[PDB]
RNA sequence: ACACCAACGGCGAAAGCACUCUGCUGGGCCGACACUGACACUGAGAGACGAAAGCUAGGGGAGCGAAUGGGAUUAGAUACCCCAGUAGUCCUAGCCGUAAACGAUGGAUACUAGGCGCUGUGCGUAUCGACCCGUGCAGUGUUGUAGCUAACGCGUUAAGUAUCCCGCCUGGGGAGUACGUUCGCAAGAAUGAAACUCAAAGGAAUUGACGGGGGCCCGCACAAGCGGUGGAGCAUGUGGUUUAAUUCG
């Protein structure tokens, strides 16, 4: 069983409402995901940095039949969730390479409505 | 705080054993300012909890208020706007404090008989896991760390 | 636009308080949200001049 | 549509205009000067330019988003908020010409205390340097002085002191509407009343209060905690009801 993929990129998607953390490989084919609406809790209660850590700590146990040694962080977004799903993911037993900020940096055209965050 | 600076408010202590942390044991089972039948409430349970266990009554006095005794608990604070339920550190000037207080209403929310089997069988109840008493700490704590990302860690 | 984890060793720190200067949520919070036109050129540039001198 | 650079920045008569490049093209400024020679300034009518929205015909249409359709909130909301979404927003040509089209202080010229920030140019042991000392344009703030102003404030880019010329006001409501003329495809624009009615509207500033404005502080005020009420039976007081009165406050 297993395919067996050395390293991989983890992308975190995060955004205010919740967080969507995906360990992917080498190339870009997801594996298995994890998110904060998953875990337990829904509504509101989640996207909070301390609901990201048993989001992200939910992956270890459907990627654990892969075998993963060393992984890749990559944080998409603002939020409550950027600094958290990078420690659960080094609590958990794989390695640190290369953490990187891939969010969508505009230059100044589409802008979407006003209104309040949680 | 910095304006009128109070300690502590403490009366005298135990009985022949001198402790004044268990003096605050007779003092919240103190109905209506009756301090001379508080005593035969807790000297009691004294008597007769040393055919249940082996050891000293202060010993599993204290070996069994652990497992009441709370580490954190929830505070009601707004910010903002939003009622936020954010979760301080107890220390061990108030956790003793809160460990008596559970421990005296399981005491009293269990009609069996006399006040000196009430008190003597949540003080072993706590050491085994049972009763009202030590259910209370583990329900403290499913309010607890659950809003853990409230609060900042130290 | 990315974060610089080019140091080696294999240590467990974050480092994510490098770029959180420069970039943040303050190139988000600036844009995501609607733009005014005209109060973008008016009144941000209102309280900067009054905060100068 | 174009981050960063962007700046209290710059350019333009106003509106307005910012990724890079090419083609055509306007205005402003400085400097040794060379030349004309007042050929100037303003300016009713008139002519031209006009943010956005809107309109006509033909295209385009990612996102946003009037309308409109659902979800939610609420006593109700045919609003705010949520999910969608048409005209429109974009391009070519023509049309409409309005805006707190605001520095709400028309243009042009000569004078009147000062202290800090741009761009050109001259000079400074050979400029040895980031720089130092001048001299012009445009542009902010200033405990800004005199003066001016009802006050706030302006202050040589003054509402300071004067000159040239044009536009405009002479109570509030009714009105910037009605009627007529003119303009427009239309929506409407421009010019512009009266009757009647009130004796007041309005501006600045002052004291206090108020604020789901801010900064800092004090009472069981909250918080921390104990006991209690509202449940129960009884006492007592008050409304409502009732009664000849169920006396009054």
């Amino acid at each position: 069983s297993a395919r067996k993929i050395p390293k991989g990129v983890i992308h975190v998607q995060a955004s205010f409402n919740n967080t969507i953390v995906t360990v992917t490989d080498v190339r870009g084919r997801v594996v298995s995901w994890a998110s904060a609406g998953t875990c337990g809790f829904r509504g509101t209660k989640r996207g909070t940095p301390f609901a990201a850590q048993t989001a992200a700590g939910n992956a270890i146990r459907t990627v654990v039949e892969q075998g993963m040694q060393r992984a890749e962080v990559m944080i998409k977004g603002p939020g409550l969730g950027r600094d958290a799903a990078l420690r659960a993911i080094r609590r958990s037993g794989i390695l640190l390479s290369f953490v990187r900020d891939v969010t969508p940096m505009p230059h100044n055209g589409c802008r979407p409505p006003k209104k309040r965050r949680v | 705080s910095r304006r009128g600076t109070v300690e502590e408010k403490t009366a005298k202590s135990d009985p022949i054993y001198r402790n004044r942390l268990v003096n605050m044991l007779v003092n919240r089972i103190l109905k209506h300012g009756k301090k001379s039948l508080a005593y035969q409430i807790l000297y009691r349970a004294v008597k007769k909890i040393q055919q249940k266990t082996e050891t000293n009554p202060l010993s599993v006095l204290r070996q069994a208020i652990r497992g009441v005794t709370p580490d954190i608990a929830v505070k009601a604070r707004r910010v903002g706007g939003s009622t936020h339920q954010v979760p301080i550190e107890i220390g061990s000037t108030q956790g003793k404090a809160l460990a008596i207080r559970w421990l005296l209403g399981a005491a009293r929310k269990r009609p069996g008989r006399n006040m000196a089997f009430k008190l003597s069988s949540e003080l072993v109840d706590a050491a085994k896991g049972s009763g009202d008493a030590v259910r209370k700490k583990e329900e403290t704590h499913r309010m607890a760390e659950a809003n853990r990302a409230f609060a900042h860690f130290r | 636009v990315q974060v610089v984890v080019d140091d080696n060793e294999p240590e467990e720190r974050l480092l994510n308080r490098f770029r959180r200067e420069v970039m943040r949520a303050g190139v988000i919070q600036e844009c995501k949200r609607r733009r005014f036109f005209e109060n973008t050129q008016d009144v941000r540039k209102r309280k900067t001049r009054e905060a100068a001198k």
